[PDB]
RNA sequence: CGCGACCUCAGAUCAGACGUGGCGACCCGCUGAAUUUAAGCAUAUUAGUCAGCGGAGGAAAAGAAACUAACCAGGAUUCCCUCAGUAACGGCGAGUGAACAGGGAAGAGCCCAGCGCCGAAUCCCCGCCCCGCGGCGGGGCGCGGGAAAUGUGGCGUACGGAAGACCCACUCCCCGGCGCCGCUCGUGGGGGGCCCAAGUCCUUCUGAUCGAGGCCCAGCCCGUGGACGGUGUGAGGCCGGUAGCGGCCCCCGGCGCGCCGGGCCCGGGUCUUCCCGGAGUCGGGUUGCUUGGGAAUGCAGCCCAAAGCGGGUGGUAAACUCCAUCUAAGGCUAAAUACCGGCACGAGACCGAUAGUCAACAAGUACCGUAAGGGAAAGUUGAAAAGAACUUUGAAGAGAGAGUUCAAGAGGGCGUGAAACCGUUAAGAGGUAAACGGGUGGGGUCCGCGCAGUCCGCCCGGAGGAUUCAACCCGGCGGCGGCCGGCCGUGCCGGCGGUCUCGGCGGAUCUUUCCCGCUCCCGGGGGCGGGGG
RNA sequence: CUAACACGUGCGCGAGUCGGGGGCUCGCACGAAAGCCGCCGUGGCGCAAUGAAGGUGAAGGCCGGCGUCGCCGGCCGAGGUGGGAUCCCGAGGCCUUCCAGUCCGCCGAGGGCGCACCACCGGCCCGUCUCGCCCGCCGCGCCGG
RNA sequence: AGCCGGGCGUGGAAUGCGAGUGCCUAGUGGGCCACUUUUGGUAAGCAGAACUGGCGCUGCGGGAUGAACCGAACGCCGGGU
RNA sequence: CCCAUACCCGGCCGUCGCUGGCAGUCGGCAGAGCGAGAAAGAGAGUGGCGCGGACGCUACGCCGCGACGAGUAGGAGGGCCGCUGCGGUGAGCCUUGAAGCCUAGGGCGCGGGCCCGGGUGGAGCCGCCGCAGGUGCAGAUCUUGGUGGUAGUAGCAAAUAUUCAAACGAGAACUUUGAAGGCCGAAGUGGAGAAGGGUUCCAUGUGAACAGCAGUUGAACAUGGGUCAGUCGGUCCUGAGAGAUGGGCGAGCGCCGUUCCGAAGGGACGGG
RNA sequence: CGACUCUUAGCGGUGGAUCACUCGGCUCGUGCGUCGAUGAAGAACGCAGCUAGCUGCGAGAAUUAAUGUGAAUUGCAGGUUGAUCAUCGACACUUCGAACGCACUUGCGGCCCCGGGUUCCUCCCGGGGCUACGCCUGUCUGAGCGUCGCU
């Protein structure tokens, strides 16, 4: 019955809410264990980058927020093929790519060159066969200094 | 302190292993240190108790410098008996009285084959780790 | 408790007539536990009054503008000798109670040059009352993993672990910090402010850059600054023995006049 | 009529395989209430919940758009925060109630049918030979058998693909066996086994010490070990252990290296020519259920029933008209996620034998019911049985002596041993039931360790006795104040100020003197990103 | 006991505030704690209201330039009345041998500036009604102000 | 009618007393009795109203006894009335 | 003249009010006041020996004046009231005796309660500053367990009936033997089975518990034994009926159906 | 005075409270995450020198082998080339039970191969191996006035 005065509420807590209560008591844990997995799989991929491929350049889709600038699902073919890259090699030497994604726009699809180009300028390559080089591979003496690097590759930044 | 995530503190834990140990672990359970002189032949410590060792008693009733030969090691009351403490009962006969090892110092051992592995064996384990402490 | 418990019979009231207290009873058989009151807090067994529940608000969350202006003022009260001798430590010898160790100790490797490093500075009479009061604790804490209490012993900072831990990890009484992650929680122990404590010559020098200066932010966090004082001359002795302020009072009349 | 194919369908204790049932905490597919709320009640709500049925795994399911949006656009699924108790539904009452975007955890993409091209180029099984065979595989030989053209394999799938020509690149990848070396995240993977510091030191309590005191100047000894447990109370140092990138032994794995054998002949760009898709399905009507989905969100029955610049979607029914976005009616796919069952562990501001599981114990046991099913009570001698020899009365139970024990004031349901209730002893009292409040009196048990009554200064007088007062000297220490230096300021002013830079941090202040990279332009002009001043 | 809401109280910060989710910290006796993130403030609440919606969206007061000013400048700036704790001023007034003559402090008629808050009168923003005229242009209109 | 400015204090009956204002809020929503007034009823310790005071929520002295009558309301005590 | 808890005077407790007073403990470096009817300076200035003096003030403290004190439902405050556990702290207590329990002992507090002495007991416990709660019982025809009065009472009364002697034995109304008198009266209180019971059967022994008195006795307890089949039954047949396959239905575990929508014979004289 | 009743205390009963103990629970977390026709889960019956229950086990029956360990088990007896414990990879594992020859009384069969009678000539006795349903691939034997081809 309604007091003196007061707000008009309406519990949602007409049903057997007790019998499905999520309970957060193991969240360290699953910290702990996420954490866990992370530095395995980091080094399981002894240089390459932790995070994972490079990402391209988006623009949030709505009034809200089209002024900002994400990390995308993945490269599109277009972006790939203007930039001279092979759909199935991008993946195996570390590009995301999705083919779902089109090109509206030309600044950019130019600003997503532009990105995988310094992404090319900037891997180092390891031999395909450790003892014998190949043409398209890196010199020896760089290899001396590839490292794991932390966190997003070439962070997105507004 | 204990770090060992995987032993416990747990004291109802410690008391049950303890009182269903099996017998394997009783025998390392009831061991009682060597007297000097074997401590400083041997270099060890301590040595469990067989069933034909001798003992000085150090601590109760039957304190006292009488080296006595033990006749069984009883297991399964964790006790030990010596051929020389024991008390009569109301019709006169003699009983042997329970003594644990752990108030107990043998005074020369049984040297057995498998006696002097394990004597060896402890001896170089202990030297190494003071050779490391080093 | 169990979410089960005392509900795991089926037990019906026997209801108006037969002379009974009209209360679900255990239903049917030879047994003693048969029509004996199954539920209810009032019976034997059966259910609890609210059983407890494993959601109960076990958690609480403190502003982190507060936890560092409990830890600012935990570290400054640690530094005034009446209220480090209020809480017990013994520190009559020391030389200096902000005590300050160069950052030799820090690479100590045997806990005999840990309690050698205690005597030479006179500490030594702490760790000798912490020994003191180690008793037996009192109640049913005996019986759940908590059987010894014992007395709080002083705190070092350190800011690189280089063996000092090992070294002062065997010393009852003894709690070690890094100097970037001090907690309350130890370094106010029970929540009475002032306990003793001894520093090393790098986390001295860092001090200032992890809490900011009056004049200056602090470097390694993101924005922080020392809490403002609301009085600064809390001197009332003074503040009533100044002449400026004597001057501006009327006469004191101290004359009793009783009925 | 007979003989022979193929089709369709039978029979087998034919050769070789596969399914059934159980558990069911978590998962998937169905079916599916009424208590209750609405202060009545039928729609609603409870609730797509309980109960019922079926089917799995270590996770399941979902999943690479017939998507979201309308923006300068995002881009598989799953999970968390937020959107949000919002849009919306609702006798518009009670109540119910999502999604997109955004930030994160994780992150992985693929394959057929069809359309076509390759002498079916494909697959299964029997016999012999060689290899190892405890997850029945590889190679060869069989005018061995069968499947399959009513279509097996290679290329190939919407991100286009194929073929031909021309340029460029142009070969080590995988598998079946064998051996070798080293490494294995925090510590070198996992598992198992065996070991690794220091007092029973000197006195003293005790029935028993793990108690109390001491152990010099190395403040007993160890300590990377002062967690815990046991041992006749209370133990870092008696014992097991504990700490330790400590030691030794055995077994299994994963990663690299080498050898033999087997398969594989493979790519990119440009130009020319061809080809390209899933039907009783979509969709429409109606009916019933469901959903926040409202002129119908989703599902299903029935009837109608397609098209190929087509079809679906664009949250109000309809016609016309442009736009946007996907490509349905075929399939696979780890991770993030769930887990009151199971195996093995760790812990707790929890309970402490009427509590905590029903169950600390011969507990789902005894016992009840024809059955479905219901379902208890019950821990504690003592450090050690040392569990009371022996004498005596009695038929015996049961006693008196004796004895063990620190204690029988612990005697086998024996720690402690309360109340109700009862026996006896002592004291007192008694015909208005007893008990009770206020005020005294009387008698008692104990207490004051009462029974010649307090102490404390300052004097006066008398009997004594001291290494004795004041004042000085020497040395030290402290307090207070005024000259020399020093430190600090939650104060100010200046400097040509500062490791190379002539310090750092920040700035929505500038930089045709700046520099570098990228794009546009015919070595040159302009813009953008970074560096410099 | 949990969730929601309201109000009162205590603390931190303050036009802001809050890491609750995630991540970094050699994971791990305590510690499943604690610390840190700042280009992890997404986001929530607050800073703007009103209208069903399309939508709109929170002062103005004085002088010189054409009072019977069109209209540019010079300015000044977020009202007014009453009551208002405190503060400011202050006619006068606070003593002793007298007398001249000060300093410092207290008193005090009246008079000021008036906090919060209350009441009242104006003003501004959104919806709606009545009256009436004027102005702007890339598209001079069932336009916009 | 509203505005400004100015002048008038013998504070214009007695008596008594600090006042104003804002949040949040429990219990209650069966009543009964008495003097006086009063409706229905033959009447009632009946039924129904108005005013005031009580009882309920309240003990104390008196009415022998007593929810309401008369006196008087209460911390634990001594004296007086 | 008598007396109420009313009134007057006094003491004490508490509450409320004065939003009362006290930092002035200003000392041989000093000068001891701001109670006194009258708003405000014991005002500052310039000219005509003996070394000495109580308490205080946990300011959340101490001190002084007045008034007042009923209370159900209900509201609020303070508890150095109490229970259990956690973080601190008491160089706390304790086998030279903790917890708990008992007491005609000594006391404190208005009270919740508490502190000592004595006894029993045998291993842990408490004070203070915080934190947390499954935190205080006279009742609920409350739950479980225990114990009373009733009360040595109701009662040990359905079916005619027992007596003598001996033996055993501690013990005899109840056992055994002998004798006598009785009953059942062949539709039995007799002799055998089915169902059901499951060792109750038999021998020996015991007399703790049970057999509502007792027992030398027992269907009690304790040790041991005991059920022999071609022909006696089961086993076979089918009855009323039950129930697979084929088939049908069913979301499904499954259900219907028993000759019905079935290629339903695995047999045989003989001959080759 | 005596009895009875009442009150208080001492002692003794009755009872089992309180306190102190705890090889038990409850809750949270972690890793793994595995049954079955090669016969599961469950049930029944048996197995110890003295053994009823609980526990363990299966006619090899409180356990065999193997490995580790290294002198016991124990309530009483008896007796290092490895006692006892632990681990567990070899072996074994009665009757029912999805339960499988048909049925559920443990009743009744059928086929094949061995040992007793025989000296296979058949019965009879004992032993061993098969004999469930559905379904897949293949094999064999078939059926059809189903579609055909030669005579
Ligand atoms: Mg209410
Ligand atoms: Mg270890
Ligand atoms: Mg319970
Ligand atoms: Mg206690
Ligand atoms: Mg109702
Ligand atoms: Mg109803
Ligand atoms: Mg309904
Ligand atoms: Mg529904
Ligand atoms: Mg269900
Ligand atoms: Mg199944
Ligand atoms: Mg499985
Ligand atoms: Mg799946
Ligand atoms: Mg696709
Ligand atoms: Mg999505
Ligand atoms: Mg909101
Ligand atoms: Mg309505
Ligand atoms: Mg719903
Ligand atoms: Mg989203
Ligand atoms: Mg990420
Ligand atoms: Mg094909
Ligand atoms: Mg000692
Ligand atoms: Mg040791
Ligand atoms: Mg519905
Ligand atoms: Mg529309
Ligand atoms: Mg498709
Ligand atoms: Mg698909
Ligand atoms: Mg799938
Ligand atoms: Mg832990
Ligand atoms: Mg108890
Ligand atoms: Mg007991
Ligand atoms: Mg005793
Ligand atoms: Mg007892
Ligand atoms: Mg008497
Ligand atoms: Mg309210
Ligand atoms: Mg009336
Ligand atoms: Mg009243
Ligand atoms: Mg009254
Ligand atoms: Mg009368
Ligand atoms: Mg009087
Ligand atoms: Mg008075
Ligand atoms: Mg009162
Ligand atoms: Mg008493
Ligand atoms: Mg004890
Ligand atoms: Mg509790
Ligand atoms: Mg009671
Ligand atoms: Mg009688
Ligand atoms: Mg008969
Ligand atoms: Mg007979
Ligand atoms: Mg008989
Ligand atoms: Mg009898
Ligand atoms: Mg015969
Ligand atoms: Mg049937
Ligand atoms: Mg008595
Ligand atoms: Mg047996
Ligand atoms: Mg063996
Ligand atoms: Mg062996
Ligand atoms: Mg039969």
């Amino acid at each position: 019955a309604p007091s003196r005065n007061g707000m008009i509420l309406k519990p949602h807590f007409h049903k057997d809410w007790q019998r499905r209560v999520a309970t957060w008591f193991n969240q360290p844990a699953r910290k702990i264990r996420r954490r866990k997995a992370r530095q395995a799989r980091a080094r399981r991929i002894a240089p390459r980058p932790a995070a994972g491929p490079i990402r391209p350049i988006v623009r949030c889709p709505t009034v809200r927020y089209h002024t900002k600038v994400r990390a995308g699902r993945g490269f599109s073919l277009e972006e790939l093929r203007v930039a001279g890259i092979h759909k199935k090699v991008a993946r195996t030497i570390g590009i995301s790519v999705d083919p779902r994604r089109r090109n509206k726009s030309t600044e950019s699809l130019q600003a997503n060159v532009q990105r995988l180009k310094e992404y090319r300028s900037k891997l180092v390559l390891f031999p395909r066969k450790p003892s014998a080089p190949k043409k398209g591979d890196s010199s020896a003496e760089e290899l001396k200094l590839a490292t794991q690097l932390t966190g997003p590759v070439m962070p997105i930044r507004n | 302190m204990k770090f060992n995530p995987f032993v416990t503190s747990d004291r109802s834990k410690n008391r049950k292993r303890h009182f269903n140990a099996p017998s394997h672990i009783r025998r390392k359970i009831m061991s009682s240190p060597l007297s000097k002189e074997l401590r400083q032949k041997y270099n060890v410590r301590s040595m469990p108790i067989r069933k034909d060792d001798e003992v000085q008693v150090v601590r109760g009733h039957y304190k006292g410098q009488q080296i006595g030969k033990v006749v069984q090691v009883y297991r399964k009351k964790y006790v030990i008996y010596i051929e020389r403490v024991q008390r009569e009962k109301a019709n006169g006969t003699t009983v042997h009285v329970g003594i644990h090892p752990s108030k107990v110092v043998i005074t020369r051992l049984k040297l057995d084959k498998d006696r002097k592995k394990i004597l060896e064996r402890k001896a170089k384990s202990r030297q190494v780790g003071k050779e490391k402490g080093k | 408790v169990s979410e089960l418990a005392g509900h795991q019979t089926s037990a019906e009231s026997w209801g108006t007539g037969r002379a009974v207290a009209r209360i679900p009873r255990v239903r049917g058989g030879g047994t003693h536990r048969s029509g004996q009151g199954a539920f209810g807090n009032m019976c034997r067994g059966g259910r609890m009054f609210a059983p407890t529940k494993t959601w109960r608000r076990w958690h609480r969350r403190v502003n982190t503008t507060q936890k560092r202006y409990a830890i600012c003022s935990a570290l400054a009260a640690s530094a005034l000798p009446a209220l480090v001798m209020s809480k017990g430590h013994r520190i009559e010898e020391v030389p200096e109670l902000p005590l300050v160790v160069e950052d030799k100790v820090e690479g100590y490797k045997k806990t005999k040059e840990a309690v050698l490093l205690l005597k030479k500075l006179k500490a030594w009479n702490d760790i000798k009352k912490v020994y003191a009061s180690q008793r037996m604790r009192a109640g049913k804490g005996k019986m759940r993993n908590r059987r010894r209490i014992q007395r709080r012993g002083p705190c070092v900072i350190y800011n690189e672990d280089n063996g000092i831990v090992k070294a002062f990890r065997n010393i009852p009484g003894i709690t070690l910090l890094n100097v970037t992650k001090l907690n309350i929680l130890k370094l106010a122990p029970g929540g009475h402010v002032g306990r003793f404590c001894i520093w090393t010559e790098s986390a001295f020098r860092k001090l200032d850059d992890l809490y900011g200066t009056w004049r200056k932010a602090a470097s390694l966090k993101s924005n922080y600054n020392l809490p403002m004082h609301k009085m600064l001359n809390t001197d009332l002795s003074r503040i009533l023995k100044s002449p400026e302020i004597q001057r501006a009072l009327r006469a004191p009349r101290k004359k009793i006049h009783r009925r």
